[PDB]
């Protein structure tokens, strides 16, 4: 039996996951609708589904959010990922201008056992590509390029990504600290 | 201070090899069933009155609601439990009734006594479906007829759908069946005293199922107050989420909590019952 | 069916002239004296057994976290009513109260019994501000002991704060006040019988204050039942936002509801208060 | 006493309704915190605050919500006016590109008795303007100029603006269908 | 037969360096905070009884005249209790502590274990105050909680204010305290075999401390009674007035006798803890 | 809460006529006698070590005096004892006793067992005079001896004067009594059993006879433990001013309070043994 449950809604996120963390005994995963809160802050947003989310289930649950910051929008699309991608799914790259075009790619886990929350926090530093290029990823990943290459994430593999994607870098600390 | 599946089954095995463990069954045991709310179902009645459905839920809790039929407007209320015996006991919610897992490993034990809070005929459908004979306990009527002492006996304690004046629906019929004085109360107080308990299907914010395990436990205090303290019977509470706080609680009203596998609801119920086996 | 200030001010003032009208204070009546919250003050004492505040808010309600300060770390709950009594009757907390209209519109009137559900000593503090003398009584020892007739008796229905002992606050001690042996239950069950009630500070989901309402009613109704059933004196219960579907529950609890102005809570109560003058 | 009780937290919000409903005997005011949901669609937002300023003050409440719809961000912010305001105050006229400038400015309010929602729309066309410009206003009034004219709304008096915001002909609605 | 401040220094540097002083804090410690007598406090309660202030103190001492409101009036004890938790732990006994130089000197120092008598919170405070955690000791459930290593156990030998039922203070209770019975009474067994204790504030005329006295030094000599007789670490008195006979009783106990200043009395205490540093 | 006289003296002869009254006679019961002080013997001892009489007096307490004989000056100590045997039992006290109308009617009766805590000879020799035979019982050699059942017992409860080594005089002394393993202490453990006690000549400022008072209620309820609570045999204690406190701290001990007439001391005290006969 799991001791920690992985609480997503998302069916491409939790794909990514199983292919990092799928063999690991101790970590379950739900799919239980939790109230999304709306603030641009990231260290806010996790905060708070970790709340919303072990009210839910009642059992130790680990949640996650993602972030896309950029430049030319002074911060947004933010935490906000939720309202800008029923709005603009890949048109975001057509409505900040061409002149600046640095971004950072963030997301954030939180894991809360009932008597304490701990966040852990990965970043990329990347570029908002021109167009939308590739099909394999999830939000925004045909139209954010990484610092140094040329290559967007959806256009590269799962491997590929998840050695430069945030959530990559957070789910090999998950595995160390919880000991999954 | 939780158990797990592994744990629990010999401890509810030893109860159920010599006849003392009765089954509790809550509103989260006709889950699998997909029956209607009944929330829902009041709130599209409240159209008449001139409520929004949204609306009308916002005025209070759902036995607070019915409480305003029962009041105001009584043929809506006799109108929600028409139209629940027509929902509950439909012939869509027999044939999930046959595939059910919960219903099944329930129907494969020879229990002797079944006790249930919901107005559906799901539990004695259950043990007719498995070729068992069940009795309906719910009036007075229904303890004063013969019967055989093969049968199981499932008592309604908040009455059935075919008996309607013995459904507790109302608030002040909730409140007054904390007076214990109803013939389901009767025979919990005098099951109390030989038992133990298996709760299946309930939350820890109800209040309702919170003050009959306080009660219980007081009337298991009272039953034994000028003879030498003796140890009694431990009674269960299988959950899918447990929580941290909530089962100390349950430790002092002679309730161990079992953590149940939350990621299917059904099957790890499923699997408790059939670790009694 | 909701009364409004001016509409209710002489139902109210023909009980009073009478001398049957009694003040049943809730939390509600506390509110202008800017005191903790309590469920703040549980919350800052479970840093200490490694919850996090707003963690441990989520695991029950108020009374519930009680409860587990109860049965697994005793010296705590009590380390909640010390700090409950340097905090509900500080020198602040009296300051606020010589200058709050609402108890000085309180103790304007020559009050026989008033009941209060609130541990603080600021109901019979503002009676001491006014040059009246006042009674408390929460334990055995307080009736016993001998007092005179002019003097208005203030009983405490959950406790005082100097009698540890009689303070409800733990879930288990509100469940065992439901069968009303307390001796702030034996004096209610005498007092329904003559008089009528002024229910102000409370909320509509309580749960508590809803159950004394209830019993009230079917102790009315049962003090009857052999006799020709007689109009009993009217209930009243003073609210900022009545709602919609909970004055009509409240009507068949022989209470009715007062709507008061929302838009400065403290002034309005205090011009019900008055308005009885 | 009132019948109808507004509700509002922000403070000059209630000085410009003061100035139009002011005398009216049955409008009672409030400030009640309730829990802003956040969505880009006006008429969901407004329809949600009517229940959670209906649960707050348990009395016949009336709210009000705004939007500033922008052509270039697709409809953004739309009803989503807090999480911008608290990243973009003015700043926003810079963040759009220069050849599109074209938006609406909407405004909502939602009456609820207890029983039933009704909620009255108005919308103006106007375009943003290429700096902020004045100081009488609230929130998005010194960059929005209205069609027709040359001049903010922070840049108008209060009779000006209530005879071209969206709020000024949505008080005068109000007045004749509740009868204030 | 009697120490002055700086013959006894390098005495308590001795033994204070190999970690086995103890202080035994008194009432007289809690003098400059101007805290109420409790004296008064009790004969103020009176009043209600029909006594005059000055006659109810003529009818015995102060733990004679608690055993009377813990027999005859016991809804009075708890109010004593209730109003010395409000005035020994106020904000300006607070205010106090901060600048006092007895309590700042006492926790300049590491202390392993602080043993007290009184029942207000201001030893602990004084530790709180200069940066360093404290655990208080009073009950059973207290010793069973966990805690650090670095931390110093303040043991409340006669209760605490915030756990009201720990309070040693009718007659009765410092007379069942002579058997060594209670949580404090067996810690103090186990730390009298490897400790030298400092007794600051106490006067000759005690008479339960002048028993505790006695019962150390028996206990002492009981645990070598199969042995050879080895010389155990020596005590210490500190006092402003020593007089004449009762330093000689005193060395028979284990205890030197420590002659400080009587101009200030607070002063001297100070540079005496000074010293040890 | 006091007994007089008259109403006290059918409640003593009830206790006597089946045999189960002890008297306990204290210091005031050898008051006609004339007999020194002791306070004043030892302070005139306390020229030869250079204090003045009044100042030697001023350093503490008799029982502390004497402590520090014992352990300073132990000839002044044998000294002490040995001039109290010359003034405590000389022939001009005993010309006193013949005469003396309380030691008269103590010996007209007939009793079993008369307890007495000063040192003197004079409660035995008041037997001697009226022609009946007494046993002096103080050390363990004086129990092993033989004696008929005819002979009333005087358990000499602190020694006497011919057997030095018995005496409880010194502090040190008078603490480690406080466990009650003397001879005359195993005899008190069982006649608290089944007998009454009829308390003579004490002060209420004691604080010796009070721990004796306490320590024998707490060996009663203690004797009773597992069984149901039975009602005991009440004790007395004679007084001529009993106060207004003092009375009902002694009715918990078991202890009713007879007021005797304060204008003459001596013959009260036989009015009472007079109207047991």
């Amino acid at each position: 039996a799991p001791t920690w449950f992985y609480n997503t809604t998302n069916s491409e996120k939790l794909r990514e996951l199983q292919h990092v963390l799928g063999g690991s005994a101790k970590l379950g995963y739900l799919t239980a609708k939790v109230t999304e809160i709306l603030d641009v802050d990231l260290e806010t947003v996790i905060r708070a589904k970790a709340i919303a989310a072990y009210r839910a289930v009642r059992v130790p649950v680990i949640v996650e959010h993602g972030a896309l910051c950029i430049d030319a929008l002074n911060g947004l699309p933010g935490a906000l990922v939720k309202p800008f991608w029923e709005s603009l799914d890949t048109r975001l790259c057509e409505v900040i201008p061409a002149g600046q075009r640095t971004a950072r790619a963030r997301g954030a886990l939180c894991y809360c056992d009932g008597r304490e929350r701990h966040v852990l926090i990965e970043e990329t530093e990347g570029e908002i590509a021109p167009s939308a290029r590739g099909t394999g990823g999830f939000h925004w990943d045909p139209i954010f390029i990484p610092k140094g290459q040329t290559r967007t994430f959806a256009e590269m593999s799962l491997d590929e990504k998840l050695s430069f994607s945030p959530l990559g870098r957070l789910h090999t600390r998950l595995r160390t600290e919880l000991g999954l | 201070t939780t158990l797990t599946l592994s744990e629990a089954a010999p401890l509810l095995k030893k109860e159920f090899r010599e006849g003392r463990l009765i089954p509790f069954l809550g509103a989260g045991f006709s889950k699998p069933l997909k029956l209607p709310d009944g929330s829902q179902l009041i709130a599209s009645l409240a159209k008449t009155l001139g409520f929004e459905p949204e609306l009308f839920d916002m005025h209070g809790r759902f036995e607070q609601l019915a409480e305003f039929f029962a009041i105001s407007a009584p043929n809506r209320l006799q109108r929600l439990v028409y139209e629940m015996s027509l929902s509950f006991d439909s012939a869509e919610a027999e044939a999930l009734r046959e595939k059910s897992p919960m219903h099944r490993a329930l129907a494969a034990l020879d229990w002797r006594t079944i006790y249930t809070t919901n107005y559906d005929k799901h539990v004695e459908g259950a043990l007719r479906d498995a070729g068992k004979q069940a009795a309906v306990l719910a009036s007075f009527a229904d303890f004063q007829g013969p019967r055989a002492r093969d049968v199981c006996e499932v008592i309604k304690f908040h009455g059935t759908l075919d008996q309607p004046d013995t459904i507790v629906l109302t608030e002040s019929s909730y409140f007054q069946r904390m007076a214990l004085d109803a013939p389901p109360d009767q025979r919990l107080r005098a099951d109390l005293l030989a038992n133990s308990f298996l709760f299946i299907g309930y939350s820890f914010s109800d209040t309702n199922i919170r003050y009959i395990w306080y009660r219980m436990n007081q009337l298991r205090e009272q039953s034994q107050l000028g003879v030498k303290h003796s140890q009694a019977r431990r009674c269960f509470f299988a959950t899918h989420g447990a929580g941290l706080v909530q089962p100390d609680i349950l430790q002092q009203w002679n309730i161990d909590v079992i953590q149940l596998d939350p990621t299917d609801k059904s099957a790890s119920v499923a699997r408790l019952l059939e670790s009694i086996a």
